[PDB]
């Protein structure tokens, strides 16, 4: 069912009401972009016949990993491979807790490498002190873990004096056969990921070692992989030129509301994304799952119901467990799709274009 | 639709025709010439006509290509594209490659690197490439899965259901890999390995597990032979290295990838020589070889590999200097960006190789003609390479510009031979789909798909082949006079295998057991794509 | 030339090729029509401004928003100042001449800026001097003077030049590549974060970082360059290098080779 005004439930009205709104506005903009790559697909295809810019809800997280890597590179290895492989494991922060990845890793010694079945070691930079699984937990500097990071690549590169906290920590990484240090970007931050990502290239000097980047909740990383095949560049890329201009500041649909440059907006979240909580300020397209809080008609100018992927509907998602896309079947689910709203809107919009 | 082409010298090295000729094309296939009226005819005064270009070897999908246009977004220039075809002109993207490739007359792209864990994405990936039909080559030789049946010595029962689950799963066309056990050595601290060095935890070499794949594909019968990345790329010496492999498949059918990279001499035991002529040497005292050259192109470019081992040996070589290395699951993929110096002693040697190892071929359909898009060079130079085979004096005219080093440890300025378009037929459309296995696409004669290129005759053969008067896809035409006119999607080459029962039940407990997921998250289900169905098309296994 | 800003912008706008080398070439009724607008409606320089136009090196720009982005960008010749605010992008590979703004700048002011000099008379915005996302390097060249106060990230990955800067804020100098940062008063907290070589001056600071450890009172010939420099362009940062300075040693984090100095007591 379908919103338009005060609740006009048609889906095809519905569809040419917000090609109208998208038209007359001059600067639109793509926000949300939670869903399936077919969904994805469409709404970067709807934008490079708008005009319009694209900002993911994950955005502040991925560009946080896309700054430090797009300069200084990265050393990666993946969720498997770490609790394959694995025999000493640093862990920053409180975010990468959350995750049963770190129960994971606890519970069994690797199963594969050179390191296989060997005792394994759990260090922790900015973890809680006391916790559930036995790991050694290094005390945060005052600034922060950004800080400390710096701080403890001093000591690996030899440059800072011995016996202290991190000069321990620094001994017992050297000491490795496969090492991952798993963080979280958007709490590290860009700076301190590029720290992070340069005290791997000093600790490869001696042993392997490699970074877990930890992905987003809201198909963030999916995003960026598909732009990027798609646009030939990452997310926050506009069209107002027909050509795809990549400005991480100027395409930030957080920057662009507060400031009043964008007209209308259109929000992408066939899966669950937190609430942008501007949707009621300037005219808003929400493409949303029929058993979300926002279905109702009062969020959004006109708000269409679409199929949740892997819940009701088909649709391939950024898989936590893999780290890469694979398609999710619906579990015991005509519905319509995000995919197949953004491309009617498209098309309706190209044939007013003609005539 | 029935559709004459008259006037225009078309040229078919499989039949042997260099002579000005009709070529009769219905329903999108090639016909007999019909004695009656066709409904429409196209008019080519000289402008040679050859079949559909077929591209062997180009990273045009991928993680790792996905990781490259993040890490280098300045690499391909973006132009106005004011009434273009939606991201035809935005450089870099999927259908910036695909609207390239047919302006110079391919119609046919394979992948070389398709990771059974990333299936979809890089399926999903292939799929939005337009106009062009693609292919993707499953790679194999360093995951745990096929180690552990390796080391255990599983027989050669065994490992055929394991290459049969993962080309079916992985909707691959053929079988790849890319320095065997590298990855899985890379990871357990090796730097250096070659095809007879033992493996960290198999107890295996490189050749192990090459010779385990050359049986897998003969057996399941894949028309394409074992795509192989062999050992030391880049390094001096590797001329040793791609030799005795060949000498290592004990005659089997084979197929090297980007073979220049190789043919590095050792010389004095700082310096090294080229081995062109000891690596054409080798691949006529072996008929089942095959290889393709991977021509080096001045100028900034990057170099996309899952031969990690390799890409963290020269990461340090890197300019700009930043690179993405990821070690996971398999191979993962290493990303350093990488430019050819213009006048740089090293690059211009690497440039001479390339051409070398063609100008000395006898036949140049086992030579096939590729630059290792990106590695070596953008895939847009392939009508300068083209020109500069067929045109001896424009080579001498390159060779003036570069320094002395060229003539003095190659040999190219003395090989002085000229290049036809029948051997041009056999670089970039006959050999390739020979190889390929696609019967349909090498050739003109009845009976092929309507894949035909027209370019209008120019002594400058950088511009004949560069913009293509008119290029056809299964009948319908999608270029014309170098400028994309048709915006439609092709169909990705699967080769139809069925995976053993026995062999899916196998794996699934050991998926469950080492990622925590089932075979659905490696499944590559056609709902996913854009076309639900119309997205694949069965090759048949020979 | 002067271009008399008619009102309020309604979008973003970019002003980059509009130097008046290229404004001099093209006929005075021809360049109103240059569309500078980014989004798909656009706006051509006619509907933005009031284009009076001559023959001259010389271009003022009466009136100014923070909607102004990549104004000066490529400037090869001339002088280009700006009466009021400016937005992100100030002289974005700025080959040479001068560029002045009377009002305050926006973020990623003065990337890529290889020779002239940028003069904020306000103040700068964050990641004043900065790269951009990307980018191999923030200034690389240009003299970049700010009479007011930087925010954060102040000549973030520097490669090349001088910045001149009355305040500045947190993590001024990150990612510095080299060059030289001299600001006369306040800097803010963790300066000079993965510094690589390079030269920061500052009156006051903030916590600095564990990894910057102090030399001590060094009476260096560097010094005494870099003073009678700021002295002869006239730089209120000149006084600053009088007395007698502190100094610590570049992060340890990268190559150790940066510096930071600030006075004795
Ligand atoms: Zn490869
Ligand atoms: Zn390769």
């Amino acid at each position: 069912a379908a919103w338009v005004k005060g609740g006009a439930a048609d889906v095809d009205a519905a569809v040419e009401a917000a090609a109208d709104l998208l038209a007359a506005s001059r600067v639109p903009v793509l926000a949300g972009l939670s869903a399936e790559v077919s969904a994805l697909r469409a709404a970067y295809r709807l934008a490079e016949t708008l005009g319009a810019s694209l900002d993911p809800v994950s955005g502040p997280s991925v560009y946080a990993e896309l700054g430090a890597l797009s300069a200084g590179g990265a050393m990666s290895t993946t969720r498997a491979e770490t609790i394959g492989r694995a025999d000493v494991i640093l862990i920053v922060g409180n975010r990468p807790w959350d995750g049963e990845l770190i129960a994971e890793i606890a519970a069994a010694a690797p199963s594969r490498g050179r390191a296989a079945g060997a005792e394994r070691a759990l260090l922790s930079l900015g973890g809680p002190q006391n916790g559930a699984i036995r790991h050694v937990a290094y005390a945060a500097d005052a600034g922060g873990l950004t800080i400390s990071l710096g701080h403890l690549r001093a000591f690996a590169k030899g440059h800072l004096a011995g016996e202290a906290a991190f000069a321990d920590l620094a001994k017992r990484l050297f000491a490795a056969q496969y090492g991952v240090i798993v963080y979280d970007p958007e709490e590290v931050g860009e700076l301190g990921a590029e720290m992070l990502q340069g005290l791997i290239r000093d600790l490869n000097e001696s042993t392997r070692f490699f970074a877990l980047t930890l992905a987003d909740p809201f198909q963030g990383r999916a995003a960026v992989q598909l732009s990027a095949w798609t646009t030939g560049q990452a997310p926050r890329v506009g069209f107002g030129r027909h050509q795809p201009e990549h400005d991480s500041w100027r395409f930030d649909s957080a920057r662009q509301i507060a400031a009043g440059e964008a007209d209308a907006a259109l929000w992408l979240a066939s899966l669950p994304a937190p609430r942008p909580a501007w949707l009621g300020s300037l005219p808003t397209i929400a493409i949303v799952g029929e058993g979300s809080q926002e279905a109702a008609g009062e969020t959004a100018e006109v708000v269409i119901t679409v199929g949740v992927p892997g819940q009701s509907v088909g649709g391939a998602l950024w898989n936590d467990r893999r780290g890469v896309i694979a398609y999710a079947e619906a579990s015991d689910p005509e519905t319509e799709t995000a995919a197949g709203v953004l491309t009617r809107i498209r098309d309706r919009l190209i044939e007013k274009g003609v005539s | 639709m029935l559709t004459r082409i008259h006037g225009g010298r078309v040229v078919d090295p499989t039949a042997g025709r260099d002579a000005v000729g009709d070529v009769w094309i219905e329903d999108g296939r090639v016909v007999a010439p019909s004695e009656r009226a066709p409904d429409q005819t196209i008019d080519a005064t000289g402008c040679v006509v050859m079949a559909g270009g077929v591209e062997v070897h180009s990273h045009i999908a991928g993680g790792n290509v996905v990781m490259s246009r993040l890490l280098l977004p300045d690499l391909y220039v973006s132009e106005s594209a004011p009434n273009g075809h939606p991201f035809a002109h935005a450089g870099g993207s999927g259908s910036w490659i695909g609207a390239n490739y047919a302006r110079m007359g391919y119609t046919t792209a394979v992948e070389p690197a398709l990771p059974p864990s990333n299936a979809l994405a890089t399926h999903l990936e292939l799929a939005d490439i337009p106009l062009l039909d693609r292919g993707g080559l499953a790679v194999l030789g360093n995951d745990d899965h096929l180690l552990q049946l390796l080391r255990d010595g599983e027989g050669k029962q065994a490992v055929r259901d394991l290459v049969q689950q993962t080309l079916a799963h992985s909707r691959g066309l053929g079988v790849k890999c890319i320095n065997a056990g590298g990855a899985s050595a890379f990871k357990d601290g090796v730097l250096k390995l070659s095809l007879d060095d033992e493996i960290p935890c198999y107890g295996l070499s490189t050749r192990k597990i090459m010779s385990a794949l050359l049986d897998a594909v003969e057996e399941i019968g894949v028309p394409h032979p074992l795509h192989v990345h062999c050992n030391n790329l880049g390094l001096p010496g590797a001329d040793d290295s791609l030799v005795a492999t060949l000498e290592a498949a004990e005659g089997r059918r084979i197929h090297f990838a980007h073979a220049q990279f190789y043919a590095y001499g050792v010389v004095d035991p700082g310096g090294f020589r080229s081995a062109a002529e000891r690596i054409n040497a080798a691949m006529e005292a072996h008929p089942n070889a095959t290889y393709d050259v991977g021509q080096v192109v001045f100028g900034q470019t990057v170099t996309i590999s899952l031969d990690i081992l390799r890409q963290f040996g020269g990461r340090k070589g890197a300019k700009p200097k930043k690179w993405v290395i990821s070690a996971g699951d398999a191979e993962g993929g290493g990303v350093v960006p990488f430019l050819y110096r213009p006048r740089g002693p090293v690059s211009s040697l690497q440039w001479a190789i390339g051409l070398e190892l063609m100008l000395l071929s006898s036949n140049p359909e086992r030579t096939i003609l590729t630059t290792d898009h990106p590695n070596g060079g953008v895939f847009t130079e392939y009508p300068r390479i083209i020109h500069l085979l067929m045109d001896a004096e424009e080579r001498a005219k390159e060779i003036a510009t570069l320094p002395a080093i060229v003539g003095e440890r190659s040999g190219l300025p003395k090989i002085e031979r000229e290049y036809s378009f029948s051997e041009i037929a056999q670089l970039t459309r006959s050999g390739p789909a020979k190889l390929l296995g696609l019967t349909d696409r090498g050739h003109l004669r009845e009976g092929a798909k309507a894949d035909v290129a027209i370019y209008r005759d120019d002594t400058d053969r950088t511009a004949m082949f560069s913009r293509a008067k008119l290029v056809l896809k299964d009948g319908q035409p999608i270029v014309e006079d170098g400028e994309v006119v048709a915006w439609f999607s092709g169909k990705t080459l699967s080769l139809n295998v069925e995976a053993d029962a026995g062999m899916e039940k196998r794996a699934e407990s050991y998926l469950q057991d080492r990622f925590g997921a089932g075979l659905d998250t490696f499944a590559v289900p056609d709902a996913a794509f854009p076309e639900n169905t119309g997205t694949f098309e069965d090759v048949a296994c020979r | 030339s002067t271009l008399r800003l008619r009102g309020d912008l309604p979008e973003r706008v970019d002003l980059l090729n509009i130097t008046p080398l290229a404004l001099s070439g093209l006929s005075e009724t021809e360049a109103g029509k240059l569309a500078i607008g980014t989004s798909r409606r656009g706006l051509t320089l006619g509907d933005v401004f009031e284009i009076r136009l001559d023959g001259s090196d010389s271009l003022v720009i009466e009136g100014g928003s923070a909607r102004l982005d990549r104004v000066g960008a490529a400037l090869s010749q001339g002088s280009i100042r700006v009466e009021g605010d400016v937005g992100q992008r100030l002289g974005e590979g700025m080959a040479a001449g001068t560029l002045t703004v009377t009002g305050s700048a926006g973020p990623y002011a003065g990337t890529g800026a290889t020779g002239g000099t940028i003069t904020i008379e306000g103040d700068a915005g964050d990641h004043a001097g900065g790269a951009v996302y990307a980018a191999k390097a923030g200034l690389d060249g240009a003299t970049l003077v700010i009479k007011g106060a930087a925010g954060d990230h102040l000549g973030d990955r520097m490669r090349r030049g001088m910045i001149l800067a009355g305040s500045a804020g947190a993590f001024a100098a990150s990612r510095m590549i080299a060059g030289t940062i001299v600001v006369s008063g306040a800097l803010g907290d963790h300066p000079g974060y993965g510094m690589r070589r390079g030269t920061l001056i500052a009156g006051s600071h903030g916590t600095l970082l564990p990894t910057f450890v102090e030399t001590g009172t060094p009476d260096l010939v560097f010094v005494r360059l870099l003073a009678q420099s700021l002295k002869h362009l006239g730089a209120a940062q000149a006084n600053l290098l009088s007395g007698t300075l502190r100094r610590y040693s570049g992060d340890l984090a990268t190559l150790g080779k940066g510096e930071l100095f600030v006075p004795a007591h």
